[PDB]
């Protein structure tokens, strides 16, 4: 605000220009490109649109901007030897629990084994307590049993009547069943990569990939005949939504926002 | 043709006779031995009463 | 203890069989995305299901249980045998409770009430491992599932107890 | 008779899934056996199924630049 013109701006290109205005020897005024756009032709209305249709126009007399050298562009407006290397490069997000270890087993599934470990304890408690036959296993006792059987531990105590012994053959075989899903659960949830990988085939998978609108990276897309770079061109030209985006500052906010969904 | 074309109107058919048109373990499969277990608690607890019965007499 | 254990297992009988009437009576089983005929947020139970956000809020319908044998698992929750029978355990329980102090005579009386009340939460469990299964094949459970849930242990307890005034009743019959 | 020396023999045998000649009795001593072995058995299943994953799966010349304890040249006159 306290500046105004030329003298508004800073930035790489802000003093290359400068350098070249002084090399050259002529004053510059600074625009800005209304449209916003870096330059490219509408295929339907064949009109230049951005940057390089302020060139060719007339309006603008020189273009100081990060504008891509492409063929298209050399066919319509001059440009000096470059100034600046780069290439298309793909930009992902770059992005455990206290009660973790309960993942493997649903919730459900805990409440139903506290249910069946109370179940059989007073199960064990009533077929081994109210025969006359008999009368060590109370109702402390028998929680102590189940329970110790439980975690594989042991107990200082075994059944000895048929009615407590089928007790204790089931659950010893239940508690079996239980340990070792979960384990192996575990296992996989252990087991179970970035590269052109998405990118490979491309990005495969929801990590829709955009490009920006009328730049030239969207040109070399669209005029691509590799064979990834059609199918990207086929895929990104037809994906709804549109994977484009309109400035690279909404691109950058898109794959920050889509927190690693978006290339 | 062209001139259906031209107006929209081909785009306007289609759109309306096409598109208006339009690893935590679960209980499912451990649900087996839970359906034992209870099966052996029922038997265990009949065989209780039988040999209950049985000793009495 | 002869006292408290008495009033300990007539008020614990009257709660499960309470706790459950009501869970099966309510129909607050369930939170999850659905239609009471575009979906909204629905609360389900045993029976009828009805949106609480929308429109349709308070418009209850039945639930379409019948949209391969293993259909049994819809039967089963299809008719929910399994709560009902909760029930009705429990409801004969508290009647062998009623009458423990009425027949002093025989002692069987007690244990009829104890075996029922741990038959009734077997039942329980059942009723839930089956409704848990058909309902998978995001979702949050309201009051009327944990009723169910708390019902079981009371009841469990309840049968502990009687079982456990059984024992001590025969023991100073032999002393 | 669970003395100092014996709940050291109990708790490296309930640790390591063996079992023991002594269980404890007391409900204070049972709810200290009982976490015990529920704390071994996520430790002894977080073992296996981590040793599972690891026996079943510089890495990088930015690696490679950023160190300097492997010397790297060029061709001379190139």
């Amino acid at each position: 605000n306290q500046f105004e013109g030329n003298d508004r701006y800073e930035g790489y290109c802000v003093e290359l220009a400068a350098e070249i205005a002084k090399h050259v020897g002529y004053s510059y005024r600074l625009e800005i490109v209304s449209d916003g756009k870096y330059g490219a032709r509408d295929p339907d209305t064949k009109a230049w649109n951005g940057m390089v249709g302020e060139l060719v126009y007339g309006r603008a007399d020189v273009a100081v901007a990060p504008l891509t050298i492409t063929l298209v562009r050399e066919e319509v407006i001059d440009f000096s030897k470059p100034f600046m290397s780069l290439g298309i490069s793909i930009m992902i997000k770059k992005p455990p629990g206290v009660f973790s270890f309960l993942d493997p087993l649903a919730y459900e599934i805990w409440m139903c084994i506290v249910f069946a470990y109370i179940g059989v304890s007073v199960v064990l408690f009533l077929v081994s307590r109210f025969s006359p036959y008999e009368w060590e296993f109370g109702i402390f006792n028998s929680l102590w049993f189940s329970l110790g059987a439980f975690m594989q531990q042991g107990c200082d105590i075994s059944p000895r009547s048929l009615s407590g012994r089928i007790v204790g053959g089931v659950w010893w075989f239940f508690t079996l069943i239980i340990i070792s899903s979960y384990t192996a659960n575990l296992a996989a949830f252990l087991t179970v990569s970035p590269i052109e990988s998405a990118e490979d085939l491309a990005k495969q998978t929801e990590i829709a990939y955009g490009t920006l609108e009328a730049g030239s990276t969207k040109e070399f897309f669209r005029r691509s005949k590799i064979a990834v770079f059609e199918k990207m061109w086929t895929y990104m030209k037809s994906a709804e939504p549109s994977v484009f985006v309109r400035t690279t500052e909404e691109g950058m906010i898109r794959v920050r926002k889509s927190k690693g969904k978006y290339a | 043709v062209l001139k259906l074309s031209e107006q929209g109107v081909l785009d306007k058919l289609k759109s309306k006779w096409w598109y208006d048109k339009g690893s935590a373990l679960s209980l499912s499969n451990v649900a087996g031995v839970f359906y034992i277990l209870i099966g052996g608690l029922g038997l265990a607890m009949l065989v209780a009463l039988i040999e209950f019965c049985y000793k009495s007499r | 203890d002869r006292g408290i254990q008495m009033l300990i297992t007539t008020v614990g009988a009257f709660a499960a069989f309470s706790l459950m009437t009501i869970a099966v009576g309510t129909d607050y089983w369930l939170y999850s995305r659905g239609v009471c005929r575009e979906e909204v947020m629905t609360h389900s139970g045993l029976w009828r299901t009805c949106c609480l956000e929308g429109a349709f809020r308070g418009v209850c319908k039945k639930i379409d249980h019948f949209p391969d044998t293993a259909y049994l698992l819809r039967a089963v929750r299809a008719s929910s045998v399994f709560p009902i029978l909760s029930v009705t355990l429990l409801f004969f329980g508290g009647l062998c409770v009623a009458a423990s102090e009425f027949h002093r005579s025989r002692h069987s009386v007690i244990l009829s009430a104890g075996i029922f009340f741990v038959s009734a939460g077997l039942s329980n469990i059942i009723g839930i491992i089956v409704y848990i299964s058909a309902n998978a094949g995001s979702y949050s459970y309201g009051w009327s599932f944990y009723f169910g849930a708390f019902s079981f242990i009371i009841a469990e307890i309840v049968g502990v107890v009687a079982v456990h005034i059984y024992i001590e009743k025969h023991q100073q019959l032999r002393a």
